[PDB]
């Protein structure tokens, strides 16, 4: 119940891009998106969040290498900056 | 990459300060390393502008001091400096002696010895420095400890009147105090580096006992940071004690010219040196009272033998914890007696307090920690 | 002992750490812990300080006695 | 007014060591001017002052 | 018994279990008790290791676990103690037979 | 510059990074951004805006250690604090 919950909660309506690429058509393939989804019926997320800073660490020493990442809180995708 | 990693002596200094893999759990008792090493720089400069301000002869050395307690700027208040960092730094000295003791920390045996060393060579230059005033009490406490020098027979009188200049007190023994309290403390700073170098061999501890190695974090910016809060403690509470009352702990019948034929009724070493007194004035004998000292002091060497437990610190232990505290209040009823006069129930209580001194020290650790082993099933 | 890479070797321990500037200085420091220091002092005073009883009945005791027995003019 | 002090004072070294020793700069000031009143007015009366003042 | 309670009180005034330890843990390191630290199974030797991290991360906050997580009496699951008698007897062994 | 043209362009080719790059381009930018917008914005940023952007970023900052493995002469985290900003050593 759950499962089907979260089917109908998430992948419905205004989250959904169809993409083609190659040697293909665009008019014919538009006319048989608007057969195959006619009727989705489908009519509050995405909210930031905080970036905090912080350190964990795993002592394993039965590994054979070393893995340490470093990170600082990133721009995202509309700025120059990102550029 | 690094030129503190790769130079030849900024490797000595990382290995020392900024990559020390130092506990993750000591306390401020652990600071005094640290407070003991700024006291004694502290100790090295203001005794230099002192010497350079001082001429070492019997009638110019009072006249001396006056003049730098008057004619030139704040030649007071370093005067002042270096006799309260003398006992702030004995004070430190037995707070970090203790720490030692009572942590178990004296597992260690060559750090101990150089330790001991370090113990001869500051009570002897403080000794000498006290004498450099040539007051009245010095007079009188130079005479003491040098005729307990002389109590050894066959070699006594001989030996004494060698390291005097003649047959009484000379100009030339003061000459001798200036030259060895002048040239100590360098040794006594060599000596430290030797203390430090054995203890980066063995490494550090922690209050419980337990062996620390999954949590070495670095001195720096930790230690560096605690040990500069601890040492501005320190420096408030010097300059409090030199300003605000400079004979608190300055003994005042200091201030008198030394007379040769003056006596007075009051006698005594400056107040770190009075448990060192009293077991001397505790025994009723020569030999025997120089033999007591000597031997109060080595069975404080002997210490890392008497341990016969499984543990290592007495933060676990509460029975031997409060025996210690016995210990302690014994050391402090020492120091009481030492601030009393010599006279007959305060020499009985005295025998007590240094026979009852020894009973813990020598006999009652060891057999106590012992049943505390056997107590717990062990 | 020596310098850091060697010393022990410890599998199965994650530690969470946090950047200081998310957090404040002094959190609950006359709420929590006052408790805890007067549990800590609580503890042990009363197995430090009985010695010193004892040396404070030691000096009133004895400074009574000697002054008894050296004003006797 | 703290992230205009960030801005301002906060970004590199040099910057940050001439601040703070221009803040040693006035602080010698305010300080010792502060110091030397209230220590003068807490010993007013048999203070030298007082005396210079008549003669 | 008098001295079992004796021990009780001992161990309830001793102050680890208030710091969530054992019996294993509070020994002092001689060369032969590191041997018999090196003579361990995996998984106490990780759990001791994990409890000095515990001890050491406490006794520097200087916080106390509650009474709901004190290590009990009895319930101790003791382990140190065959190694360290083996490791005893063995080095007793090598210097009588030097002494011999 | 140069090793971004380059990596942009050997990435924008084949089928999937083509179909992903319209895909990963319409999630959040509302259309495809193509080869040419990006060699402009590759083309109008010079040295002075480099280093405004990294003393934006980089400098004085709170970052986030994960540390997996045998880890133990990484240094407690105020060092790479107060060693992550130039006090010029
Ligand atoms: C090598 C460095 C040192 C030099 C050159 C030095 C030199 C002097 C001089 C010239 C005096 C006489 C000043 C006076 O009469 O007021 C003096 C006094 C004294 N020194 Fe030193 N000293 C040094 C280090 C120390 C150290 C390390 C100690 C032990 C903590 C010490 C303990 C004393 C004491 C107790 C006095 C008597 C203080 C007083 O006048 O009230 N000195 N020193
Ligand atoms: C001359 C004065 C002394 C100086 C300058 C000195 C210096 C130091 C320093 C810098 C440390 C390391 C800091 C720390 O405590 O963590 C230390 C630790 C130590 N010192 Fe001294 N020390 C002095 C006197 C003594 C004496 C008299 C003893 C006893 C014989 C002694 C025994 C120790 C021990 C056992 C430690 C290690 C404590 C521990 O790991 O728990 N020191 N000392």
């Amino acid at each position: 119940a759950d499962l089907t919950e979260y089917l109908s909660r998430h992948y419905k309506a205004p989250r959904m891009v169809l993409a083609a690429a190659g040697g293909l058509e665009h008019r014919q393939l538009l006319d048989l998106a608007q057969k195959h989804f006619s009727g989705l019926s489908g009519t509050p997320t995405l909210t930031p969040c905080r970036f905090t800073g912080s350190e964990i660490r795993h002592r394993e020493d039965g590994l054979p290498l070393a893995h340490v990442a470093i990170a600082v809180e990133g721009p995202g995708w509309a700025n120059p900056d990102n550029v | 990459i690094n030129i503190r990693k790769t130079h030849p002596l900024m490797k000595i200094v990382n290995n020392a300060f900024i990559d020390l893999p130092a506990p993750s759990n000591i306390s401020s008792w652990w600071n005094f390393g640290s407070l003991l090493g700024i006291c004694l720089i502290l100790q090295i400069l203001t005794g230099l502008f002192l010497a350079m301000h001082y001429t070492p002869d019997t009638t110019t050395a009072f006249s001396s001091v006056t003049h730098i307690c008057r004619d030139v700027n704040y030649g007071w208040i370093i005067r002042y400096m270096h006799a309260n960092g003398a006992s702030m730094f004995f004070i430190c000295l037995f707070m970090h002696v203790g720490r030692g003791l009572y942590y178990g920390s004296y597992t260690f045996l060559e750090t101990w010895n150089i330790g001991v060393i370090l113990l001869f060579a500051t009570m002897a230059t403080a000794f000498m420095g006290y004498v450099l005033p040539w007051g009245q009490m010095s007079f009188w406490g130079a005479t003491v400890i040098t005729n307990l020098l002389s109590a050894i027979p066959y070699i006594g009188t001989n030996l004494v009147e060698w390291i005097w200049g003649g047959f009484s007190v000379d100009k030339a023994t003061l000459t001798r105090f200036f030259a060895f309290h002048f040239i100590f403390p360098f040794i006594i700073a060599a000596l430290a580096m030797v203390h430090l170098l054995f203890l980066h061999e063995t490494g550090s501890n922690n209050p419980t006992g337990i062996p620390s190695d999954t949590d070495k974090i670095p001195f720096h910016p930790y230690y560096t940071i605690k040990d500069i809060l601890g040492a501005i403690l320190l420096i408030l509470i010097l300059m409090l004690l030199v300003l605000f009352t400079p004979d608190l702990l300055g003994d005042p019948d200091n201030y008198t010219p030394a007379n040769p034929l003056n006596t007075p009724p009051h006698i005594k070493p400056e107040w770190y040196f009075l448990f060192a007194y009293a077991i001397l004035r505790s025994i009723p004998n020569k030999l025997g009272g120089v033999l007591a000292l000597v031997l109060s002091i080595l069975v404080l060497v002997i210490m890392p033998l008497l341990h016969t437990s499984k543990q290592r610190s007495m933060m676990f232990r509460p029975i031997s914890q409060c025996m210690f505290w016995i210990l302690v209040a014994d050391l402090l009823t020492l120091t009481w007696i030492g601030g009393q006069p010599v006279e007959h129930p305060y020499i009985i209580i005295g025998q007590l307090a240094s026979i009852m001194y020894f009973l813990i020290i020598l006999v009652m650790m060891p057999v106590a920690s012992i049943i505390e082993n056997n107590l717990l099933k062990w | 002992g020596r310098q850091f890479g060697h010393l022990t070797r410890v599998r199965h321990v994650i530690t969470y750490s946090l950047s200081p500037f998310e957090q404040r200085a002094f959190p609950h420091y006359f709420s929590k812990g006052i408790p805890n220091v007067l549990r800590r002092t609580r503890a042990c005073i009363l197995r430090v300080a009985p010695p010193f009883v004892v040396f404070y009945l030691v000096y009133t005791w004895g400074t009574q006695e000697f002054e008894k027995s050296k004003r006797k003019n | 007014l703290t992230a205009r002090l960030y801005s301002l004072l906060f970004r590199r070294t040099s910057t940050f060591a001439l601040t703070i020793v221009v803040g040693a700069l006035f602080f010698e000031r305010a300080f010792d001017q502060g110091a030397d009143a209230i220590y003068e007015h807490i010993n007013e009366g048999k203070l030298w002052k007082h005396i210079k003042h008549k003669y | 018994k008098w001295l079992e309670g004796i021990r009780k009180w001992y161990y309830n005034a001793a102050g680890f279990n208030k710091l969530g330890l054992m019996r294993d843990d509070t020994i002092h390191e001689n060369d032969d008790v590191k041997e018999a630290i090196r003579r361990l199974p995996e998984n106490l030797y990780n759990d001791r290791v994990f409890r000095i991290k515990r001890a050491l991360d406490l006794s520097m906050r200087q916080q106390i676990l509650p009474k709901e997580q004190w290590t009990k009496y009895e319930e101790d699951k003791f382990y140190l103690e065959p190694y360290l008698k083996e490791v005893i007897r063995e080095r007793k062994e090598r210097e009588e037979w030097t002494k011999k | 510059k140069n090793l971004l043209r380059n990596a942009l362009v050997s990435h924008l080719d084949g089928t999937t990074p083509v179909c992903e790059d319209i895909g990963r381009s319409l999630l959040t930018y509302g259309r495809r951004i193509p080869l040419a917008e990006w060699e402009s914005r590759i083309a109008e940023v010079d040295a002075r805006v480099v280093r405004e952007v990294c003393s934006k970023y980089f400098y004085d900052q709170c970052p986030a250690v994960a540390g997996f493995g045998p880890i133990e002469q990484l240094p407690d985290y105020n060092r790479i604090r107060s060693g992550m900003f130039w006090l010029r050593f």
